[PDB]
C-alpha cells in the first residue's frame, strides 16, 4: 500500500538524531506528597 | 419369523405376571456409593440397582451370561475411540439461545 | 544491509510461528523505533510469500492512535504523516503472550527516579 | 510509540486510578485473579523502566469497597516485580488509596476511582435530572461540598473515621481525578478558592479517551486509544 | 369420586403419609408437590427443606447418587460452616399464650463442651466452632427424618453416610476470601435496605442503620449478615 | 511428575477446544477467548463455556492422561453427520514423555509454555488456511494411535470394587473401545522443549 | 463357527434388541435400558423385556446361527406399508486357523458402537407404527455403511439403508 511510501517517504527520522544507548531522563519529577506526610485516608499500622 | 404383537405386547406382560410397564428402581449412578454392596439394605432385601457400567448384569443370552474369562492380549498398532456421545451442534445451539430466554 | 535482523525475524515467524509484536527486536538490535519502523518496512519491502499481512499503527493522529482494522480506509487520519509497522501475525487476530524482557540495555527513556536496590 | 518526539517530554509518571483488573467477584477463584494479576505484572514491570507508576485499587481490583480502602501490596506482582518495593521503597512505586492528595510542590490533585460518582451516576438516581454533560457536574457537586456522595462509605471495623480524615476529604485540590465514564469530559471551573480543573477519564473498554493533566499552564490532553 | 392428581412414585411409611408428584390432567408437566398430612411438631425448617429436596430429586429422575452428593454436601455445609443459621431453631414452652418463639438456636455447638442444651444466643457474636459443630445430638436429629421418612423402605443407611463424612498467595487466598464475604455482606446490606425502604420515604444513607438494627428471629438473610459481621471483628 | 501432566492438561484443553472452534461444530457465538478453564491456559483459546461440554472435554482428558504410557500419539477424528469417513485427523504425540521417566528435572515454566504458544498458534495458522465451505454439519470423535493397550477387559473378571478413583478407573477402560484399524496430510510445527517432545501433525481427508 | 459362534449369536441378538429400542417397532419406554450391559460399554443396552419375545429373538439368532455355514446375505426390514427394500443388512459373509477371540470381543464393541452412531444420530418418521422382519437375500431411502470386521475372521460389511 502507500502507507509502506509513507514510511519510504519519512526517511528524515533515519534515528530521530538519538544516541540511543542514552537514555534522555525525562522529568524532575518532585513528588513532595510520598514521603513527608501521613495519608489521610490511608490505613491504621496499629488497625492492620 | 413371525413377530408377537403390536401394542398387546404389555398386555402380554402383564400375562404372564410382570409388570405391565416398568418403573424403574432408583439407581446409584456412582457405585462407589451402597457401601460397595448391593447387600447393605435393611431387615429385608431391596437389592438397589445402579445404572453405571460397573455394576450391571449382562445380557443373560439364554440362561447364562457370558464373558471371555481370559487373558486380554496387548496389540502393538490399534486406534481406540471414544465412545461417549459428545454434544451436539444442536445442544450448544439451544443452549446459546436459553442464555437470552 | 542489515539482514543480520531479518533471519531472525524469519526463525521466529517460521521455525515457531509466535508474533513479533515490538520488543523481539528492540532485544535483539537495541536499534530506534525509528530505525524499527525502517527495519520492519525493509522486512515488508522484502517479503516473500507472508502467509497474512501486518497492520500498523499510524504516524499521523489528530488526537486519535488507532489501529487500522479498516486497512483500504483511511479510519479519521486523511491528511496521512507516517505510520510506523509492526505486529506482524500469522494468526487470525493478533494476541502476543507478554512477558518480561531485558530491559537495562533495552530502555529507550529511564525514569525520573532511577531504581534503587538499597 | 512516538510523535516524535514531544510525546515523551510531556508525558510524566503513570497514574492508574481504580479498575487494576476487572472481575466479578462470585465468579472468581485464585488462579484466574493470578492470571489477571500476573499479566498487570507483566505491564507495569514492563512499563516500570520507561515510566515510573502509582497504582490504586478501589473499586472491582480487590479492596475494602470503600473509599479509606487499604491497597494491596505484593498480591499485584509477580516474583520479578515483588523484590522492587522492597527495594524502592515509594519512589518508582507505592500503593495509594482511592483518595490521594499528589502534591507537586504545592499542586495539590485528588484521585477518585470513579465508582463514588458512578453509582450516584447510574446506580441510585430515580431524580435531580432535567449523558456526559450531565455526569460531569456530578462530581463537580461532590467536589463543591466535600460530601458524602456512596451508599456504603468508610466501611471499617476498627478506626473508619477519627475526626481527622474525611473519604471526600476537606482540603481543596487543584484538579480531581474521576475515572470510569462513559465519555470524555475535561473543563475547568474557577471558584472563590482555587481553580478546578475538572477530569473524568472513561474506562478503558469505552474507547479508553486517554488523558494528559496538568502543570506546565495547567492544561488537559486527551487523545483516542482507539 | 374425584380422580384428584395422581402421583407417580409413593412414600407409603404410615397413614396420612402421602408424598408424591401430584398431577390434575395429562397436559400439564413439572408435576405439583403434594405435602398434605404428611409426617414429615416444631417443625424447624430445614429438615423439611431437604426432605422436600431429596424427595424432588429422588422423584424426578429415581436416582439415588444424586441424593449422595446433596447430603453430603449438606454435611459440608453443617460441617465446614457455610450456615444460614435458621436451619435449627428450637423454642420450648417455657414463657393459646405466644410467650414463645423464644431465641433458642442450637446450631451454634460447643466450644469446650460445658454447657447442657444451652446454644440458647441466636446472635452470639463469637468465632467459628461456637456457630457450627459436628459430633452433637443434632446431627443425630438431622439424619434421623431421611431415615425414618424415606431411607427405611429403601434400605440405604444415610447414618453411613454420616459416618464416612465424620472423619474425611495464602494471604491473598485470606485477601479474596475477605472480598467474596465482603460482596456477601454488602449483599446481604443492598437486600436490608430495599427491605428496609417500606419506613423511609425515599432517603438512602440513613437506610444503613435502620438496616443494621432490623432484629427478627426469622428472617433469611439476618443471620447470615449476623456472622458477616462476625467475621469482620477478627 | 504432578506438574507436567498439568501442563498436558492445559495442551490438551486447547488442543481439541480449538479444533472444535476451528471446525464450527458448537456455534461461534459460545466461544469466547479467555485463559481461565480451571487453570492457566498459554494462549487466548476460544472456549465455549457450556458445562456438559466442558465436563466432557476435561473428561476425555483426565482419561487420556490416565494411561499415559500406553498413549504414543493422541489425536482428535473429524467425521461428518453425513458419512462415517475422517475429515480431518489432527496429529498429536506422547512421545519421550518425562512422566513415563518421572524426572523432577527441568520445570521450564516460561520455556514449555513459549513452546506451547508456538504449537498452539502453527495450530491457528493452518487451521484458518483450509477455507470455510459447508462450515455447519460437523462433530467430533476422539481416537488414540497408541503402541501397547488392553484395559477394557477390566469391567470383567468378577471384579469387586471399592473406591472411587477405581471407579473412575473402570470408566477409563469402559469409556474406550478399539476400532476396526491417507488421502493427504499436512505439516504442523510441533512443541520442540526438552522432555515434552509434542510432535504434532495434521490429516486431510 | 469356530469360537466365533457365541460372540456373534450376542452381537446379533444385542443389535436386534438395540434395533428395537431406538428404531421403536415396540413402546420405547417399554423396555429395561438400566441393567443389562452387552459388552463392556458405556451406553444403554435396552433389550425387551419380555421372556416370550426374547426366546423369540434367541430360537432368531441361534438358527441363523445354525445355517451360519451357507448362509446368505443378511438383513432386517422394518415394514409397517410399502418399502419393499433392506433397511439394515449387517450382511454376514462367512470367511474360510487365526486365534483370535480377545480381539474379536473388542471389535465387536465397535461394530455396535456404529451401531449406535447410526441409532442415536437417526431422525424420526412417526412413532410405534412400524413392524422389524429378518429377511436373508417413508418417501426416499438413503445409503449408509458402517464400519468393518477386518480383525474378526468373518467380515461384515454393515450397511444400514435407511428408509
Ligand atoms: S434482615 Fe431485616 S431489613 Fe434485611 S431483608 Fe431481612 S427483614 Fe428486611
Amino acid at each position: 500500500h502507500m502507507d509502506a511510501l509513507l514510511t519510504k517517504f519519512n526517511e528524515d527520522r533515519s534515528l530521530q538524531d538519538e544516541n540511543l544507548s542514552q537514555p534522555r531522563t525525562r522529568v524532575r519529577i518532585v513528588d513532595d506528597n510520598l514521603y513527608n506526610k501521613s495519608n489521610p485516608f490511608q490505613l491504621c499500622y496499629k488497625k492492620r | 419369523e413371525p413377530p408377537f404383537g403390536y401394542q398387546d405386547i404389555l398386555n402380554k406382560l402383564e400375562d404372564e405376571g410382570f409388570p405391565k410397564i416398568d418403573y424403574k428402581d432408583p439407581f446409584f449412578s456412582n457405585p462407589v456409593d451402597l457401601e460397595n454392596k448391593p447387600y447393605a439394605y435393611a431387615g429385608k432385601r431391596f437389592e438397589i440397582s445402579s445404572t453405571h457400567v460397573s455394576t450391571r448384569i449382562p445380557v443373560q443370552f439364554g440362561g447364562e451370561t457370558v464373558s471371555v474369562y481370559n487373558k486380554p492380549t496387548f496389540d502393538m498398532f490399534s486406534s481406540w475411540k471414544y465412545a461417549l456421545k459428545p454434544p451436539t451442534y444442536d445442544a450448544v445451539q439451544k443452549w446459546y439461545n436459553k442464555v437470552p430466554s | 544491509m542489515d539482514q543480520k535482523a531479518s533471519y531472525f525475524i524469519n526463525e521466529k515467524l517460521f521455525t515457531e510461528v509466535k508474533p513479533v509484536l515490538f520488543t523481539d527486536l528492540i532485544h535483539h538490535l537495541k536499534i530506534g523505533p525509528s530505525m524499527a519502523k525502517k527495519l520492519m518496512f525493509d522486512y515488508y519491502k522484502q517479503t516473500t510469500n507472508a502467509k497474512y499481512n501486518c497492520v500498523v499503527i499510524c504516524c499521523y493522529k489528530d488526537q486519535t492512535i488507532k489501529i487500522i482494522h479498516d486497512l483500504s480506509n483511511i479510519p479519521q487520519q486523511d491528511s496521512i504523516i507516517d505510520c510506523f509497522i509492526y505486529a506482524f501475525n500469522p494468526m487470525d487476530s493478533f494476541i502476543p503472550y507478554y512477558d518480561i524482557i531485558d530491559q537495562k540495555d533495552c530502555l529507550t527513556i529511564k525514569n525520573s527516579y532511577e531504581l534503587k536496590v538499597s | 510509540i512516538n510523535n516524535k518526539i514531544d510525546d515523551i517530554s510531556l508525558i510524566g509518571r503513570l497514574l492508574i486510578c481504580g479498575n487494576s483488573v476487572d472481575f466479578d467477584i462470585k465468579s472468581v477463584n485464585k488462579d484466574e485473579l493470578m492470571i489477571s494479576l500476573t499479566e498487570f505484572s507483566k505491564f507495569l514491570h514492563n512499563i516500570l523502566p520507561s515510566i515510573s507508576v502509582d497504582i490504586m485499587p478501589g473499586t472491582n481490583d480487590p479492596s475494602d469497597k470503600s473509599l479509606p480502602q487499604q491497597p494491596f501490596h505484593k498480591s499485584l506482582f509477580d516474583k520479578s516485580l515483588e523484590s522492587y518495593f522492597n527495594g524502592s521503597n515509594k519512589e518508582i512505586l507505592n500503593l495509594v488509596t482511592n483518595p490521594y492528595e499528589f502534591s507537586y510542590n504545592g499542586v495539590d490533585v485528588l484521585a477518585v476511582s470513579g465508582k463514588n460518582i458512578n453509582d450516584i451516576c447510574k446506580y441510585v438516581i430515580p431524580s435531580n435530572d432535567n449523558d456526559i454533560e450531565h455526569r460531569l457536574d456530578l462530581m463537580e457537586c461532590t467536589m463543591k461540598w466535600q460530601n458524602i456522595a456512596p451508599t456504603a462509605p468508610d466501611t471499617l471495623w476498627c478506626y473508619p473515621y477519627t475526626d481527622k480524615d474525611p473519604f471526600v476529604l476537606d482540603k481543596w485540590p487543584h484538579v480531581y481525578i474521576v475515572a470510569n465514564q462513559p465519555y470524555f469530559g475535561t473543563r475547568v471551573v474557577e471558584i472563590g478558592g482555587k481553580n478546578i480543573k475538572i477530569i473524568s477519564v472513561p474506562e478503558f473498554s469505552s474507547t479508553g479517551m486517554i488523558i494528559l493533566l496538568d502543570l506546565e499552564t495547567l492544561e488537559a490532553e486527551t487523545v483516542k486509544i482507539d | 369420586l374425584k380422580f384428584e392428581k395422581v402421583y407417580h412414585p409413593s412414600i407409603l411409611i404410615s397413614k396420612k403419609r402421602y408424598v408424591g408428584f401430584s398431577y390434575e390432567s395429562p397436559s400439564q408437566t413439572l408435576p405439583i408437590f403434594d405435602a398434605k398430612g404428611i409426617e414429615t411438631r416444631d417443625g424447624i425448617p430445614a429438615q423439611q427443606k431437604i426432605i422436600e429436596k431429596c424427595i424432588r430429586l429422588l422423584f424426578q429422575t429415581k436416582d439415588l447418587s444424586k441424593i449422595k452428593k446433596y447430603l453430603q454436601n449438606e454435611f459440608f455445609k453443617i460441617q465446614i460452616g457455610k450456615v444460614s443459621a435458621q436451619d435449627f431453631c428450637f423454642a420450648k414452652e417455657v414463657k393459646p399464650q405466644y410467650k414463645e418463639r423464644i431465641p433458642y438456636l442450637v446450631v451454634k455447638g460447643k466450644q469446650g463442651q460445658l454447657l447442657r442444651e444451652r446454644c440458647v444466643s441466636p446472635e452470639e457474636f463469637l468465632e467459628g466452632e461456637n456457630l457450627e459443630l459436628d459430633s452433637e445430638y443434632y446431627i443425630n436429629k438431622i439424619l434421623i427424618p431421611p431415615l425414618d421418612r424415606l431411607f427405611n423402605l429403601i434400605g440405604i443407611n444415610v447414618g453411613n453416610w454420616a459416618q464416612e463424612i465424620v472423619k474425611s498467595t495464602t494471604t491473598l487466598s485470606f485477601l479474596i476470601k475477605k472480598l467474596k464475604r465482603q460482596k456477601e455482606y454488602q449483599t446481604l446490606k443492598t437486600v436490608c435496605r430495599t427491605c428496609s425502604y417500606r419506613y423511609t420515604s425515599d432517603a438512602g444513607i440513613e437506610n444503613d442503620h435502620i438496616a443494621s438494627k432490623c432484629n427478627s428471629y426469622d428472617c433469611p438473610v439476618f443471620y447470615s449478615r449476623v456472622k458477616a459481621e462476625r467475621y469482620l471483628r477478627d | 511428575n504432578r506438574w507436567v501432566e498439568k501442563w498436558l492438561r492445559v495442551y490438551l484443553k486447547c488442543y481439541i477446544n480449538l479444533i472444535l472452534f476451528y471446525r464450527n461444530v458448537y456455534p461461534p457465538q459460545s466461544f469466547d477467548y479467555t485463559t481461565y478453564q480451571s487453570f492457566n491456559l498459554p494462549q487466548f483459546v476460544p472456549i465455549n463455556r457450556h458445562p456438559a461440554l466442558i465436563d466432557y472435554i476435561e473428561e476425555l482428558i483426565l482419561d487420556v492422561l490416565s494411561k499415559l504410557t500406553h498413549v504414543y500419539r493422541f489425536s482428535i477424528c473429524i467425521i461428518n453427520k453425513k458419512n462415517d469417513l475422517c475429515i480431518e485427523k489432527y496429529v498429536l504425540d506422547f512421545s519421550e514423555l518425562q512422566h513415563v521417566d518421572k524426572d523432577d528435572q527441568i520445570i521450564t515454566e516460561t520455556e514449555v509454555f513459549d513452546e506451547f504458544r508456538s504449537s498452539l498458534n502453527s495450530l491457528i495458522m493452518h487451521l484458518e488456511k483450509l477455507p470455510k465451505v459447508n462450515d455447519d454439519t460437523i462433530t467430533f470423535e476422539a481416537v488414540i494411535n497408541a503402541i501397547e493397550l488392553e484395559l477394557g477387559h477390566k469391567l470383567d473378571r468378577n471384579r469387586r470394587v471399592d473406591s472411587l478413583e477405581e471407579k473412575a478407573e473402570i470408566e477409563r477402560d469402559s469409556n474406550w473401545v478399539k476400532c476396526q484399524e491417507k488421502i493427504k496430510l499436512t505439516s504442523l510445527v510441533g512443541s520442540d522443549v526438552g522432555p515434552l517432545i509434542i510432535h504434532q501433525f495434521s490429516e486431510k481427508l
